[PDB]
């Protein structure tokens, strides 16, 4: 049997365990259909991929606030980055949906047509912008070290843990969020801080969190 | 074939024999107007005509725009040429409408007749011996004869390329006469100073600085 | 099978003992394409000597010149040669040889002539071992050299790296931070600098400075990855 | 068998027949043959008169160090509009456009129809050689009697120069628009200090 992330009760039936991550967990059956599904995979990749870079960014740059180097916390580095060189905001918004959204654009239409992109269109790139599966598109600038094609089964392995650690990143980003929303403070600081006194440093104690 | 969108449906009605031997065939045509294939002939010879007549006006805003930089050519700015040009005229300007309107509409006539009819224009006794050179080249749109004095429209090597760079130029030049309108109402000066503005300090001069082109940031 | 890495444990699948000095070294499977092994079979060589020569460049330039800080050398040496010329030349000539190597890389067997004077013409190889006038002659054999060789540049990567950080924690040579520290081993190591407790943790402060100015327009020096010392 | 990259692939248009095919074309700009035709004879009239004007900015240059007097005594090669002449530059562009359109106008005639423009229409006696080659005209156009050698060795040697003067005359107007002086004087400048007279050196300026 698969590990379920319910022992006991059976999984659906769209579920089965081809996918990455695969643990029968949907109890809204939000992906009944197959191709909702399939839009729901590349969903879930996203978020994960930008959940995961964004936890990396926040730790690391706490990391460098705590030691006394002058780094900003999360909340603060816009502002400071924007005021501190010169940069006008709304010039580096459109810049950003610009090339966003020329990127994310080819994505989507990779989605609709799936091996629409690979035509030359672009500049001159053929092959290197075909897509390998649905959310996994890996050629030589998505895969420049090329491990999707060799060693197929700890290749699973890799898809296996990307997943695994996209959902860790994506619900540790929402603890960056709630988290400052309950204590006002960077992240790292509530770390030491808990560390320091576990037994009486906790959410239990914010008064935000249990208003009883 | 290349589309305007790689990887969307090409509509049916831009992929026959008759669509793909338009000039600068892209396949755009995502509010689905030309559905009809005498419409699409009529909406052919809009955009040639929107095509030449914008190549012109753009022509001569930055000619002039560009050589008052220099020395020569001291002439005011595009918005403004009209009355400095009524200053130095002898007639008012509504007698001068009154005529364009005529000697226009004249031709305008004779080339909507073109088109109800292909091969009109040239039927015996009707002008006094131009008749003889008014018909069509067999391609609606493009007539011979006294138009292209300089025989370019003859050898059939270079046709397709001769019209495609039309129409690219064409819809470049539209392109650029509504940025002119644009940018004199949103900053207030020639399209030259913009270019020269803008140069000078990209990133802090543009659209997204000007307070108008979009307000809400 | 010879030794290897750890030993009695089982090679990856894609390593079988064609290469030089190859002991199954890769739990992330970085080598499973064979275009990739290529490339990356280039990058090790090229490295690796660069790192030696770098290496020896460091250790003959304590010895014969002391008291000229290596870390420092740039905000030094400056000649009659400006810095601006001195960056020409390397830039020209350092863009012409990469890209001749490459060239073989990519397209192979094609730019082994001479390219002005057409007598000479570089023998058949095999890739990253040029030969010809680049190697006069073999003192032993070959298939051996290429284990020496090997050995003796990942072994001098590692030392490369150990200057950066040996410089940027005591601020000091190699030879002067090993005569500090066997003037006291058991206190000059970097566990005796440096340590993390879940209840606070230090590091060693750095002793190469901020911003540097060269000639007016400041060089900012950072050290190697500040906020995670120990 | 050149190459401009050896070891790349050459576009498989080019062949040898063109004076100095070193098979140069990343863009892939002369697919159809017929903008091959029109770009080497394009190539041909730029090399040749970038050829004229390189000759024409040293050799006034070079005879005004050496200190000679007639009254070009090294002004400039840009500042040839401000001097008096026996005629203002009205009429010099007049009778120049007249003359080259008559010259131009005729060589054109020779290029769409190879083997028309050969005789002289005035003395009707006096006629060009049969060796037509568009762009290559032949006769008193090659008057000291030359063209006996192999000439595919002399078409690459001019075409070799006038690459060369093409990049040298877009390096004066460099050098001209940013050190707004005399380019001998920069290779002066240049000759003087090697090391602390670059391209980079004068652009953090
Ligand atoms: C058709 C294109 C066209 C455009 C974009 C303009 C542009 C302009 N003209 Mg103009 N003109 C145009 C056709 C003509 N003008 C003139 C003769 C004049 C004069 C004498 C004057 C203008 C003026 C103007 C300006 C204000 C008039 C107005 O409210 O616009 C409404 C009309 C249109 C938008 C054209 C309809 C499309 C405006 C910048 C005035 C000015 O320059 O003030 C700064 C001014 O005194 N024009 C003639 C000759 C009859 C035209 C021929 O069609
Ligand atoms: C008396 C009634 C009568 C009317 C209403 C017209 C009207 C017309 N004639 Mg016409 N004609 C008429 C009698 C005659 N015409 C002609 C010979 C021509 C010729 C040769 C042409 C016309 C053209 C025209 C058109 C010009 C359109 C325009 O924009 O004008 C605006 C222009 C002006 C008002 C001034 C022009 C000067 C218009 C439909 C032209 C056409 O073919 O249009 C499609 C054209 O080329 N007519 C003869 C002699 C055979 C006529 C004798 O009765
Ligand atoms: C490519 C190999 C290379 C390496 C590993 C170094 C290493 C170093 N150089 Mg050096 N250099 C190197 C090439 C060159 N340097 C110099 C000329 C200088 C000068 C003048 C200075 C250095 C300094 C430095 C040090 C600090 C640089 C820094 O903070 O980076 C941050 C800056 C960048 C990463 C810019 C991006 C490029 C560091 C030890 C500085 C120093 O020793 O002060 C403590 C210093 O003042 N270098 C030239 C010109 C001949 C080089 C060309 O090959
Ligand atoms: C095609 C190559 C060519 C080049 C590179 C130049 C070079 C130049 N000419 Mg020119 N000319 C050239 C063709 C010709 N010029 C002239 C006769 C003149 C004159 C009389 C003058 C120039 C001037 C100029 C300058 C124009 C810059 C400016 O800001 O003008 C903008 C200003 C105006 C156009 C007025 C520039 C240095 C001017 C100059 O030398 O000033 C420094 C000047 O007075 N030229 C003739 C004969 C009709 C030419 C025929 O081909
Ligand atoms: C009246 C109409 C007429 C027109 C528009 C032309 C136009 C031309 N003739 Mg021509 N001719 C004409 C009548 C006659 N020609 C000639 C005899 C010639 C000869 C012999 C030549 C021309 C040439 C030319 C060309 C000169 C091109 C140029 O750049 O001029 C710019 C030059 C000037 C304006 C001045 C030259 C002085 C041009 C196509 C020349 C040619 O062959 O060009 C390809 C040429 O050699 N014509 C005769 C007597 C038979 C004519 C009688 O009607
Ligand atoms: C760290 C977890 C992790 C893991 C295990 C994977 C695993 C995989 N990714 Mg993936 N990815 C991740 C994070 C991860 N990704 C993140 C955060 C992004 C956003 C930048 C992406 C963006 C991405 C793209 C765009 C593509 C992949 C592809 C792949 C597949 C082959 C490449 C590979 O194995 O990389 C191996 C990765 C590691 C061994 C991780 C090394 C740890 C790094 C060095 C951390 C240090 C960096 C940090 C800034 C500090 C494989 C399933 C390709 C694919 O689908 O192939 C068909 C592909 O096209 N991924
Ligand atoms: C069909 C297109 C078009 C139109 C409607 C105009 C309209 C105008 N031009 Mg114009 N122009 C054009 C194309 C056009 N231009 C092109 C293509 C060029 C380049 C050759 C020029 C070069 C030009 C110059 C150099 C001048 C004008 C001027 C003028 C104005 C007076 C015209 C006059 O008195 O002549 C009857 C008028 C507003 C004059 C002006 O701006 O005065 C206000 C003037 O001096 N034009
Ligand atoms: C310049 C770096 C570099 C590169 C590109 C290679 C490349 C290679 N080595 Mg190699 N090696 C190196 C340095 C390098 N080596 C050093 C310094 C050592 C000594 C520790 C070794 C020891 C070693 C052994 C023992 C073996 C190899 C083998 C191989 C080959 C197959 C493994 C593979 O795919 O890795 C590809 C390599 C990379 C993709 C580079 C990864 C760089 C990562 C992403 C950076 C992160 C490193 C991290 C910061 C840790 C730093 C260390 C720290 C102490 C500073 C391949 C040609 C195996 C072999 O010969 O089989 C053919 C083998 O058995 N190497
Ligand atoms: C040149 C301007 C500049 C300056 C003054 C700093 C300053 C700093 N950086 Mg840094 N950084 C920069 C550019 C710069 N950065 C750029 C362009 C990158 C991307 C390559 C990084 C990537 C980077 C990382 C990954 C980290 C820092 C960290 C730090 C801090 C500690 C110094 C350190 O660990 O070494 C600096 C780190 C390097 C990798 C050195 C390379 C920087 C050179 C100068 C960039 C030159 C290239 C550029 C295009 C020109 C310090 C405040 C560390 C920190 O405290 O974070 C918590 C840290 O972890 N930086
Ligand atoms: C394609 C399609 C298809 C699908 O189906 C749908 C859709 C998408 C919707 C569509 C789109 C469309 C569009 C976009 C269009 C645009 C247009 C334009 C812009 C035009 C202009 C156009 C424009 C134009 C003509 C212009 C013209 C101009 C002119 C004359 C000028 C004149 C002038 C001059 C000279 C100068 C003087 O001093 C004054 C004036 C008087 C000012």
């Amino acid at each position: 049997v698969r590990p379920v992330w319910f022992p006991g009760n059976p999984p659906p039936a769209h579920l089965d365990g081809s996918l990455a991550g695969d643990y029968g967990f949907d109890p809204l059956f939000l992906g009944q259909e197959p191709q909702t599904l399939k839009w729901y995979v590349q969903a879930e990749l996203v978020h994960g991929r930008f959940a995961m870079l964004g936890a990396a960014g926040i730790i690391l740059t706490s990391i460098g606030a705590k030691v006394g180097l002058g780094f900003p916390e999360w909340y603060d580095a816009g502002k400071v980055v924007v005021e501190k060189n010169n940069i006008d905001f709304p010039t580096l918004m459109v810049i950003q949906f610009y090339l966003m959204g020329w990127a994310e654009t080819k994505r989507w239409y990779d989605f609709k047509n799936p091996g629409s992109q690979a035509d030359g269109s672009f500049l001159g790139f053929t092959e290197e912008f075909k897509g390998l599966e649905n959310g996994y598109p890996g050629g030589r600038f998505f895969d420049p070290m090329g491990l999707s094609r060799g060693d197929a089964a700890k290749y699973q392995e890799y898809k296996q843990k990307e997943v695994k650690n996209g959902r860790l990143a994506m619900i540790a980003c929402l603890g960056f969020a709630a988290q400052y929303a309950a204590t006002g403070k960077g992240p790292l600081d509530n770390l030491a801080d808990h560390l320091a006194d576990p037994n009486h440093v906790n959410f239990a104690t914010n008064g935000v969190s249990n208003p009883i | 074939r290349q589309s305007w969108l790689p990887g969307s449906q090409i509509p049916a009605h831009l992929d026959t024999p008759a669509a793909q031997a338009l000039a600068g065939n892209f396949g755009f045509d995502p509010l689905g107007l030309g559905k009809d294939p005498v419409a699409l002939r009529w909406y052919q010879q809009a955009e040639l005509i929107h095509c030449r007549t914008a190549m012109a006006g753009v022509a001569g805003i930055l000619i002039p725009g560009l050589l008052t930089k220099a020395g020569a050519l001291n002439v005011p700015e595009w918005y403004d040429a009209g009355k400095v040009a009524i200053e130095n005229s002898f007639a008012p300007w509504g007698s001068l409408l009154a005529v364009q309107l005529f000697l226009c509409g004249f031709v305008e006539a004779k080339r909507w007749q073109d088109i109800r009819k292909p091969g009109s224009q040239g039927e015996p006794g009707s002008f006094l011996g131009f008749e003889a050179s008014l018909k069509g080249t067999s391609e609606l749109g493009y007539p011979g004869g006294p138009f292209d004095p300089l025989g370019l429209s003859k050898e059939a090597d270079k046709w397709a390329d001769w019209k495609l760079k039309e129409v690219k130029n064409g819809r470049l030049a539209m392109l650029a006469f509504l940025g002119f309108v644009a940018q004199k109402y949103a900053t207030g000066a020639g399209p030259v100073d913009n270019l020269a503005a803008h140069l000078k300090d990209p990133w802090h001069v543009n659209y997204a600085t000007n307070g108008v082109s979009l307000p809400f940031l | 099978s010879r030794p290897l890495w750890l030993p009695g444990s089982t090679p990856p699948a894609h390593l079988k003992g064609d290469l030089p000095g190859d002991f199954g070294f890769d739990p992330l499977g970085l080598g499973a394409n064979a275009e990739s092994l290529k490339w990356f079979k280039e990058s090790e060589l090229v490295h690796s000597r660069w790192a030696m020569a770098a290496v020896a460049g460091i250790l003959v330039q304590e010895i014969v010149r002391p008291d000229v800080f290596w870390y420092n050398a740039g905000k030094e040496v400056e000649s009659p040669l400006g810095p601006l010329g001195l960056l020409a030349v390397e830039f020209f000539l350092m863009h012409w040889v990469e890209v001749r190597r490459w060239q073989d890389l990519r397209k192979p067997g094609s730019v082994d002539q001479d390219p002005i004077f057409s007598q000479y013409k570089l023998p058949p190889h095999e890739v990253g071992y040029p030969g010809g006038v680049f190697a006069p002659f073999i003192p032993g054999d070959l298939a051996e050299l290429k284990v020496k060789e090997i050995k003796n540049g990942r072994l001098a990567m590692l030392a490369f790296v150990g200057f950066v950080m040996a410089a940027q924690v005591t601020g000091k040579g190699p030879i002067a931070a090993l005569q500090e520290h066997l003037a006291d081993p058991w206190g000059t190591t970097i566990f005796s600098k440096a340590a993390v407790v879940p209840g606070q943790a230090v590091a060693p402060p750095c002793k190469i400075p901020a911003s540097v100015s060269y000639k007016g327009i400041e060089i900012p020096t950072p050290c190697f990855l500040q906020g995670l010392w120990p | 068998l050149p190459s401009w990259m050896p070891g790349a692939d050459l576009p498989g248009y080019l062949n040898g027949t063109l004076p100095g095919d070193f098979g140069f074309d990343p863009l892939y700009l002369g697919q159809d043959p017929v903008k091959l035709k029109w770009y080497a004879q394009a190539e041909l009239m730029n090399a040749r008169f970038a050829m004229l004007a390189v000759a024409g900015i040293l050799v006034p240059e070079l005879l005004s160090n050496i200190g000679f007097s007639w009254p070009g005594a090294g002004v400039a090669w840009y500042d040839a509009g401000k001097f008096e002449y026996f005629a203002p530059a009205s009429s010099l562009f007049g009778v120049q456009m007249l003359l080259f359109a008559w010259v131009e106008i005729r060589r054109y005639q020779d290029f769409v129809k190879p083997g028309s423009a050969n005789q002289d229409p005035i003395f009707t006696n006096n006629k060009l050689p049969d060796g037509n080659e568009p762009g290559y005209p032949g006769g008193i156009f090659d008057p000291f009697g030359w063209s006996k050698g192999d000439i595919k060795s002399l078409k690459l040697k001019e075409i070799k120069n006038g690459r060369l003067a093409m990049l040298a005359f877009a390096g004066f107007i460099g050098q001209a628009y940013t050190t707004g002086t005399t380019p001998l004087k920069n290779l002066s400048t240049h000759l003087a200090d090697p090391w602390s007279t670059t391209v980079w050196q004068n652009d953090l300026a």
